[PDB]
RNA sequence: UCUGUCGUGAGUGGCACACGUAGGGCAAUUGCUCUGCGUGCGGAAUCGACAUCAAGAGAUUUCGGA
C-alpha cells in the first residue's frame, strides 16, 4: 500500500513532505506504459544491473529458477544506453518466490543485484522514483524513500 | 482518396529505387540528391544495443543541425514502426553527448567538418 | 473585415489544405523523377542489369498518377474558383 | 505565489504565451523587425548525477524581482 507521504519518512510518522520530490509524488498520476506487458504477479523485477549486462545472461543466470516466460532488459529509448534494471516474467508462481528470496545480493558482473515483485499494477498507488517517490534511494543523495525491501518501516 | 500511396509502392519497386522507405517524403529524397551530387554525407550513429542507423547530413552541417538530422531520423522511424512517438527531446539532449573519435561534440554551433566527421563516419552518445 | 476574412479562412483554407496535400505528391514525383536521373549517372555500369525493363515501368507510373492528380485537382480548384465567386458575392451585398 | 489550451506510451507530448540567448534587415554609439535554441520566475553554494517499476536526477540551504 504505497503512501508517497509516509515513504518519505522511516516510521510512517511524518504529516508534511520534506523534500519536493515527495511533493512531486502526490500531485503526478501515473499509468503503466504501452510496454507493460504481461501478468504483473510474475514479473520478478531486477534492478543495479551491470550496465554492460546482456539480456541473455539475464535469462541464464535466472533459468536456473525454472522456465522463463518472457524476459526485457530496459534500455534508453534514443540512445541505448542500458537502464540497469530489467523485468523477468516467469512461469508458475513457485519459480518466481524461490527467484524473490534467494537472488537478492547475487552478484553478477561484479554487480550485487536487487530482486523485487513488480509494483506498478499490484502495489495501490505506487509512483516511480522519476515521477519523485519510489523506494530505496540512497540516504547521500538528498533524499530517500523507506518502506520497501531495502529500507523497511522502523515500526 | 489515397491513390498516390499505390503509385509510390509500385515505384519504390525500382531496383534503383530500393533505399527509399515506403513514405519517401521531400526531405529524404533531397537529402540523397546531395548524396549523388555530393554535397551531403552520411554520419552513422550506433545504438548501444549495436544498432545503426544512418543519419544524412549536408557537408556544412552544423552539430546542432546534425541532432536534428536525428530527430527527423528517429521521429520518422517510430511512425513507420509505431513506437513511442512523443520523444521528450529536451531531456534526451539534456543528459546525453555526442562524441566522435574521443572527442564529445559541444559546440552546437561548431561544424562536423571542424570537429573532424566525414562522410561515413560513426559517432557515439555519452552522458554529461 | 475581420469575421469577413475569417469565414473567407474556414472555407479557402480547407481547401488549400488539400490543394497543398494534393500539390505534395507532385513535388514528390518531381524529386523521386530526379534522383532516378542521377543514379542512372552512376548506373553506367549498373546499366548491365536491365535498365530499360525498369525505365519503361517507371515512365508509365507517373503518368497516369499524374493524370489522375491533375483530374483531383481540377475538382479542387473548381470548388477553390466557386467558394471564391461565392465568399465575395456575399460581402458585396451584406 | 510565480502561463494558458488540447493531449496519456507524453509530472517529460503539440501549439500559443512570457523571458533569455544566437544569426538577418531598417532608423537615429543606440534603437525597431524576422528565424533557430534554453526555462517556465530567475541566480549562488553544497550533496548527488554508478538512485527500486518497461525511457527520463534530483535535492537542501541561500537571495533577487514581480
Amino acid at each position: 500500500e504505497y503512501d508517497p507521504l509516509k515513504a518519505g519518512s522511516i516510521d510512517g510518522t511524518d504529516e508534511d513532505p520534506h523534500d519536493r520530490a515527495v511533493w512531486r509524488a502526490m500531485l503526478a498520476r501515473y499509468v503503466p506504459n504501452k510496454g507493460v506487458i504481461g501478468d504483473p504477479l510474475l514479473t520478478l523485477f531486477v534492478a543495479r544491473l551491470n550496465l554492460q549486462t546482456k539480456e541473455d545472461k539475464l535469462k541464464e543466470v535466472f533459468s536456473r529458477y525454472g522456465d522463463i516466460r518472457r524476459l526485457r532488459l530496459v534500455r534508453d529509448l534514443v540512445t541505448g544506453f542500458s537502464k540497469g534494471y530489467a523485468f523477468i516474467e516467469y512461469k508458475e508462481e513457485r519459480a518466481v518466490i524461490k527467484a524473490y528470496r534467494d537472488a537478492d545480493g547475487l552478484v553478477i558482473d561484479q554487480h550485487e543485484i536487487f530482486v523485487d515483485y513488480e509494483l506498478e499494477r499490484t502495489l495501490k498507488g505506487w509512483i516511480p522514483r522519476r515521477l519523485g517517490g519510489g523506494l530505496g534511494g540512497k540516504k547521500e543523495s538528498g533524499q530517500l524513500r523507506f518502506g520497501g525491501r531495502d529500507r523497511p518501516f522502523r515500526k | 482518396m489515397d491513390v498516390f500511396q499505390e503509385g509510390l509502392a509500385m515505384v519504390v519497386q525500382d531496383p534503383l529505387l530500393c533505399d527509399l522507405p515506403i513514405q519517401v517524403t521531400l526531405e529524404e529524397v533531397n537529402s540523397q540528391i546531395a548524396l549523388e551530387y555530393g554535397q551531403a554525407m552520411t554520419v552513422r550513429v550506433c545504438k548501444m544495443d549495436g544498432e545503426v542507423m544512418p543519419v544524412v547530413v549536408v557537408q556544412s552541417a552544423t552539430v546542432l543541425d546534425l541532432k536534428k538530422a536525428i530527430q527527423r531520423y528517429v521521429q520518422l522511424k517510430q511512425e513507420r514502426e509505431g513506437g513511442i512517438q512523443h520523444i521528450s527531446w529536451s531531456y534526451v539532449w539534456r543528459t546525453y553527448h555526442l562524441t566522435s573519435a574521443g572527442e564529445k561534440l559541444t559546440e552546437d554551433r561548431k561544424k562536423l567538418r571542424d570537429y573532424g566527421i566525414r562522410n561515413r563516419d560513426e559517432v557515439s552518445f555519452i552522458k554529461k | 473585415e475581420q469575421e469577413l476574412k475569417a469565414a473567407a479562412d474556414g472555407v479557402l483554407s480547407e481547401v488549400r489544405k488539400k490543394q497543398a496535400d494534393t500539390k505534395r505528391m507532385v513535388d514528390i514525383l518531381r524529386a523521386l523523377e530526379k534522383l532516378r536521373k542521377l543514379r542512372k549517372e552512376a548506373a553506367a555500369r549498373k546499366g548491365v542489369c536491365p535498365p530499360a525493363s525498369a525505365d519503361e515501368t517507371f515512365t508509365h507510373h507517373l503518368q497516369r498518377l499524374r493524370k489522375l492528380i491533375k483530374k483531383r485537382s481540377e475538382l479542387y480548384e473548381a470548388e477553390e474558383r466557386a467558394l471564391r465567386v461565392m465568399l465575395e458575392g456575399e460581402q458585396e451585398e451584406e
